[PDB]
């Protein structure tokens, strides 16, 4: 990771730490506890520095673990700063969910980025009774995720449900029309 | 990303 | 190596492997893991024995930890369909599907050996994928569970409520306990 | 070990009464053996019914179709019996039996769904194989509609995802004609 | 790990925030214990914050954290992010009464101890005896912190039990949902 | 490859030939398949002649308890006396089946050895289930000890004392303990 | 091990790893397989450089066999968004997405070293599952293929038809051929 | 990752070492044990009068490695106070009880487990005897030292260590394994 | 593949008819019991005629070997033993266990003797139990070796502490075998 | 293996006193060859036996069981090398009855010294090193005996791998002649 | 399995047809040798037929077959079906002159010996010299059976060389193509 | 993680801090790289002060002989006395380096133990090469025994007898044997 | 399976 210099006297930073100084956070690759907790910590830190300045979350992710992603989601909604989101490359699954979770009016797709949405994936093994418990739970999770998607996109709940039963791809323009992103970031 | 994300 | 034995048939004497020999005396072994292939083999044997004598009892010796429910049920339905009474005998162990097939034997002709043990419980399963598909398969295994419980109630004479309560977790029954429970009719002695 | 009887192995013995077993996974070799058994039985008696006892989770579609086409070609009616389970291609062959002669044992179950597949390579080749599996899916649904009496539309709807049917439900659905009840 | 000079976690530790993340085990747990002891020495009257995102893990390791939480003078405020399951949920509810929080879409899961042993029957009885004692203690401590009766805890943890944020509040696992 | 032999009255593999003389071999580890084969042989011999003794030649380190108990119960159930001989070793379930032979008809070869001990097991899962399976193996242990006491003539307390840990017995010690009746001499 | 070097400045002496040192001159390296993390790092460097000086050219030195399309497109969109021209240079090879990012450079500022080579082709993919899902993913990769061809046409000056024809299968281009094809602007001569 | 703190920047463990606190964490083996020895020797040098603290959370491990710690504890002038956090099992429990009399603590819900040495050798009968005799001597020494530190009779220790034996905190105090439970 | 001959037998069965039994390779429960079965069978055919045990083996499990040893001593027929290639460890033991005067080495065969090998893992208490047992086994094997060779007990013990090779002539001199078989 | 009138092909050739020594030399294949030789001698103590050799060699003690049997039995054992006879394979080839050892024209032979290895205490390393050196000595003596070469010459030529064509094998005294068409 | 009719291959052996199928190695080779010797014993004058479909294989194994072919009195007629490559090609051309055939769409491939050794340089030279001897002998025998000069064979076998059936006839590898 | 400490300010990892006081640790298996590090430390300390004692704290199961001998020869070469202390265990090469310490300055902690034995090795190949390597390991064994006799004061004959097989010595036994000079007491 | 399958 390249290092850079900021005049403050002048000091040194790795490039991601340098961009964090400008309130930019990267969400890159697989969503899971460790990368997610790091993002939560960055958000909390930025809020503490200035509770009213926008924060930027740059997303390029295939998604991942739901609970890990929800720690980020809840942090985004809790903190006072607007979290502006930008999709670069792709935002799929939990990635797409966090993209659309950005502050209204401040969610963006790069011109040739794409989004994909779908329902929760899971799996359990054991006694029928325990299978019932875990099936019931993932169905509740599915319900919540769909409700939140409806909220952020402005699409009807029934429409979200239909559109997420199977994998659905959305180009940048399609994401805008869908209400998942607010506009395309052009030059 | 500035003009507006920052 | 399965030992060979001499049989004296009225046509002169002949040679059989030990299991084929016992089959001629209407004994069928249900041994090890219950699955498609061993199950259909048992089904074939039952149909054959019936064709040979529709009146004579058939003897199903069970030493099994159980296995695939659908495979077991192909045996269960064959046992009930054929004319001969299927007498069941537990040796060593009859657990899960093994215990179910044991109790499914002809009323009055289900036996435990003195030191065999039985274990009963609910269906085990597992699926992986989309929530929609998870629900489909969860619903199905719960239906299977309900049916197994109803059949257990039927064959043991216990209430459906008692069976449900008793099968939520692994439950061991000694030979005398299996008799008391109505899972088997008596203990075989000398 | 397959038991012998008086001198036949048990399966050869039942084959003599024109009973064929379809057991476990459907694949080329087990299927080809079933095809051979059907052709042989036909030769022995073109007028006598043949019986296919099915206990299977399904398997390879092309292999199953070699069986299906044979069942349809030979003059003997092929009676089918579901023992334990008949899922996917297994369910398909079950319903493909001669009308009026398709059975479920009382506690057997059936499952139906759509073709599974996959490919890897260039987009052009991906399109080719995607187009093919879609055609296969169409044919399977049409044949299912034909054998069950359900509308193609209803079949399509009911096979998009795994769908289980108890023995009575299979009867009501037209998958089989009746449930086998004790002698 | 971003730098802000400190890595981001060390920076938050300066504000008395400790993270409990991933699997509960000896090493991660002793590190948390060390952080707690340090914070108390810095100021024994200021609250400490334990941010929990964990599926749980080893009970003995979790209990080193639990006992440290109860021993030190500062209140330990707990916050559930993403998930707190098993030992994670236990440590969540072990926080100072009134200062235990769930994020709106975080979820909790509770259940009974998991274990296993293989060997001689005599030894199997020894270890079975022990995990039953552990199970009893854990249930007693849960009753203490949640305000639920012991019977309630026992009955409700025989099998996996999920609780949404509002349900965790209702159950007494946490005190409130963290919101805007 | 198993050697073939001729009988002038048939072709037999050597084990089938000996089975004809009512001799059954129990060889190596005890598990479901070898054990059910032994049960099958015992039932066959009973049906051939219920009045004639059966011989069980044991050389085994023991193994699966339920598999062993299927042999034990068959031994006690069938009408024929089952005479047992220890060759090489009879350890654990092997020793259990040795001592389960008909009284007065249990033998050790001079340099064979025996080992006895308590049930081995394992389970993994919820505490509740651990308890269920722990109780069960403790009942199994109790039953095995009771049966050992019965067949050897030792008190239950003595058996319990001696099986808590692996205990080896030479052939003469096996006789003195009541495990077998005598040592086979030329 | 990345070598360290010294830069002499009026503020005093500073030590840099060699890539950070070249980054100070607005030179970014794209090396090896294209994937999310190396790609994101390139995005960060570009955004940083634009912030430093919005008017000065940025240089992207490419030696790559290609890789993940979405990862590559995060770089492509960053290149087109930022104010500075991104000059691209092919060293050794630029294949697949590597070739795409090379041609995506600022018109007139795209270079091949004399003995570097380029290769172009169509998207590769793979999916397994239900026919319904196969169709969904097949449609998507065909859309991706279409977009990539449109963009290749835009940057090379070739017609969409020609691009489609030339990318159905692996197509190698020498440095001179790359210039002729409109894929780069010139060969770096000395 | 290990958090840094400022007093000078310190990793958290180095920071506590300054207050004479040493952590014994996880499996006992040569390298972690020798690191603990080094810490004790350093602390004695800094101040030979001040107590040293050993915080134990361990399932136990290699005996000889543990004995290097034990002998260092007894050799140095400072009292070594021991605290059981979570669990002290096997050699972990041994080192817990080896702390200075009156300065051995259990946290309220920590637990202890004790048992006899485990080993294994493979080879010629002559060599099997050599190694079997040695592990029996090791067993004897560990029991003797347990008796010494707990105040229990050697016979009682032997009976209680033939198989795995768990002790709650209160039980450990009663047994003489530790001196008291740490209260808020 | 074992060759078939005619008198139809496989080669080993044909030789069994002449009262010859082969002990080949590693000694273990299953091959050992087969040898026991053969000995018992030959005894029943003729309790008076000699039996022959041809040994080519690196040794193996002691208890397995002892089932053969005890059978050799029990049956009425003299068991004549022949060392071909090698007889090591338990192989060497069974060789010398043959009937006195009827134990042979082929001219270029070799013998190797040594003490029991073993291993255990677990609690010290159990380690002691198993160490004690292998020492008892070692003692018995040494006693029996002394008996069959004419060597003293402690000489056997001294000579087997470590691997000890003996040529055919050395094996005769040691009392392990009675003579070398010449053409 | 194909069948002929049935026998398998190898059993058919065994009836004509032809034994195959094929592939890797070890205990089981070796004892099988010994059994065949003993059988053939019993059938006819006067007629020649033929050992067809195509082998890369193998275990020395195993090979020596064959060697000693060859020298013990009354029938001449004629040896033929087809493909290759290396190491112990080459040794058994030259061990054939003088005048009746053959090479096929394009077969090749390789000779060398014993290969081995031990791991353990220095004391045991010495024991096993000493033994393999004795083995080396014996094999060289027997090579000298059968080839007619001096012990010193054999020692020289076997320190490292040494190949011989058929003609070279004849010249060396390893075999007696090359087998060709012959009318 | 192999169909019964005898099993199919035994049935064809009765008519003096032997199959050389797949990889050439000791066991399949020794079986072919045994078959040839057996056929010579039955009838010493009648032609024997070797049907070859093989990618080649172990040289010494192949040479056991070659030498047997040359030794026995019967002419060994060879037919190439599918492919005869390397040692397979060698055994094809080794057939009795005038009686070597290629099926119309079978192919042949020739090349030089492949080998490998590792160890001391002294031993490397020993084994290198040996495989080079083998190469020389194989070239000599190819020259003999094809009618090509040794020099031409040397040139043509340095690298893999494919020959169609008609090319095989022209090269002297076989005598003719089998037509209806 | 190695703890950092402060000297009089400068910060050292704890091992570097102890090295400042002329203490070197020999920990775990003996092998080239750990051994060379110890040699470097010894040479550095000699250069620092040719007069002051150096301390080698040993806790090792032993290891590669040649690696150990680089340490041994360095110990004997340098002017400073090398005082050795056995903590936990010093086995095999570990025991050798322990006894190789300066006479009068070799210590065992009260509950540490020692084990001694003969060289272990192994070779695979031609008989000629086997003999070459067997000959060599016997020479090594001879040298090691001679050096043990020198340092312990035992006769070579006694050392040879006592090292043919694994031999354990408690701390008091090591003093009695001459392996170390005394047990460290507080 | 008889009455009707056979």
């Amino acid at each position: 990771v390249p290092m850079v210099i900021e005049q403050t006297g002048e000091r040194s930073f790795d490039i991601y730490s340098r961009l964090l100084k400008e309130r930019v956070i990267f969400l890159t690759g697989q969503v899971e506890d460790h990368m997610a907790n790091l993002i939560v910590a960055q958000m909390l830190f930025l809020e503490a520095e200035n509770p009213e300045k926008d924060i930027y979350l740059y997303i390029n992710s295939p998604g991942g673990v739901i609970t890990a992603g929800m720690s980020i989601y809840d942090t985004m909604q809790f903190i006072k700063p607007d979290v502006s989101t930008i999709c670069m490359g792709q935002a799929a699954s939990m990635g797409a969910f966090l993209l659309t979770a950005g502050a209204k009016g401040k969610r963006f797709c790069l011109p040739n980025s794409r989004v994909m949405i779908h329902q929760p994936l899971g799996g359990y093994q054991g006694q029928a009774t325990d299978i019932e418990i875990h099936a019931r739970e993932i169905l509740k999770v599915k319900g919540r995720m769909n409700e939140l998607m409806a909220l952020h996109t402005g699409q009807s709940l029934e429409q979200i449900e239909r559109d997420t039963e199977r994998d659905r791809f959305l180009s940048a323009p399609e994401a805008v029309e869908y209400g998942l992103v607010d506009s395309i970031l052009t030059h | 990303f500035s003009p507006a994300a920052p």
